[PDB]
């Protein structure tokens, strides 16, 4: 579009930044795109905020183990995500509202 | 001699305490350095001097 | 144990393989000290250009410029999680993380002259 | 001392006197920032230091086997369980005063029978 321009963060879209263990990501790659690559689900538990990640049964044969997430602060920093398409257009997609680390299990 | 060895052991024994006594005195900050010497330098001098007085 | 409680769990679409910018989702990070505010009438415009490659970010002239440099990697990696209107989450791997990386400015008509004065010092 | 930085630059602050209202400020030499001073003290030398004596007193201090123990009753919790060391300020002059760290209340007491401390 306008060349060399950046796109639209003004919309204030929020996204989460999550640190994942290398092994888990490796597993995720396995999921088929055709499937839509549903890796598993995220659980939000109350009685305090607890968030965990569990792999889909298809991913591994065993009992799915929950991976606890440690919520973290934004830190004194502003993190924004920008994307570059094949077209090489650049867009300012969203701001990182929350940070989290998925612990290995 | 058997008793000379008892007498020697008890010479070192008393010097060993005399040293602990100056150490306890130095740890309690009551030690008063000799003009032109560290509080520590002054202490080590005493320790070294007692221990030699003893060996002799 | 038994779950007397309720959990809200969302399906996670492990990263869709085919995305237009599947290839590039990047992180642009600014230090809080820089005090960059995206909601600025001034910062309405913004251009991002590769410097020939650090990225160069610039607003309209008269505004600060930032340089973006790439951070080192690790065993763990970051994914961007976005949520669809339907609760489902889609995750995308971060291609690269850049620390920006801007100007000041007040660096014109100086630098080279100051060093020279400094030399007039020794 | 304890000095501040410029919000906006993060660059350090240089003192400027406001000749008119007879007051001290802190200017930034990279931008147009100025802020009034908290204290009148700008520079402190300190030749006869005491900062270094009780350094590296991590709560894990008890986990050092190299450290010696004593049956001295604590001024706070009265516990006869404590590790001890000498002034960690690695100077020649330095006194052989001992610092005892409680294996319960974590309070630092000394053997100094000349003076009374709080560090
Ligand atoms: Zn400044
Ligand atoms: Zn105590």
């Amino acid at each position: 579009e306008e060349s060399l321009d950046l796109d639209l963060e003004r919309s204030n879209r929020q996204v989460w930044l999550v640190r994942l263990p290398m092994f888990l990501a490796e597993k995720w790659r396995d999921r088929n795109n055709l499937h839509g690559q549903e890796l598993g689900k995220i659980r939000i538990n109350k009685d305090g905020s607890k968030i965990t990640l569990l792999l889909n049964e298809n991913d591994n044969d065993s009992i799915p183990h929950e991976y606890d997430l440690e919520l973290t602060k934004k830190v004194v920093e502003n993190e924004y995500v920008f994307t570059e398409q094949n077209l090489k257009k650049t867009a300012i997609v969203g701001t990182v509202c929350h940070e989290c680390q998925v612990m290995p299990s | 001699d058997g008793p000379t060895m008892r007498e020697i052991t008890e010479t070192i024994a008393e010097a060993k305490k005399k040293v602990l006594d100056v150490t306890k005195e130095a740890q309690a900050n009551l030690l008063t350095a000799k003009h032109g010497m560290t509080l520590r330098e002054s202490f080590e001098d005493n320790v070294v001097r007692f221990l030699n007085e003893a060996r002799d | 144990d038994e779950d007397p409680n309720e959990y809200n769990e969302f399906p996670l679409r492990a990263i869709p393989k085919e995305d237009l910018e599947n290839m590039r989702t990047h992180l642009l990070k600014f230090q809080s000290k820089k005090k960059i505010n995206p909601v600025t009438d001034f910062h309405l415009p913004v251009r991002l250009h590769r410097k020939d490659y650090p990225w160069v970010m610039e607003d309209f002239d008269g505004y600060n410029t930032w340089v973006g440099s790439y951070e080192a990697g690790n065993s763990d990696s970051y994914v961007l999680l976005s949520v669809e209107d339907d609760g489902s989450f889609t995750m995308i791997p971060a291609d690269k993380v850049y620390k920006f990386t801007a100007r000041n400015k007040y660096a014109t008509l100086t630098i080279d002259e100051a060093e020279k004065r400094m030399d007039k010092k020794s | 001392t304890t000095f501040r930085f410029c919000r906006d630059c993060n660059n350090m602050l240089y003192p400027r006197e406001d000749k008119e209202n007879n007051r001290l400020l802190f200017e930034c030499r990279t931008c147009s920032y100025v802020e009034e001073a908290g204290s009148p003290l700008v520079y402190r030398h300190e030749l006869i230091t005491n900062i270094g004596e009780t350094a590296g007193v991590v709560q894990d201090i008890g986990s050092d086997p190299t450290l010696p123990r004593s049956d001295r009753e604590c001024p706070k919790c009265h516990s006869r369980e404590n590790v001890f060391f000498q002034s960690q300020q690695r100077r020649k002059d330095t006194s052989m005063v001992l610092f005892f760290v409680c294996l319960s209340c974590s309070h630092i007491f000394t053997s100094d029978q000349k003076n009374k401390r709080t560090q």
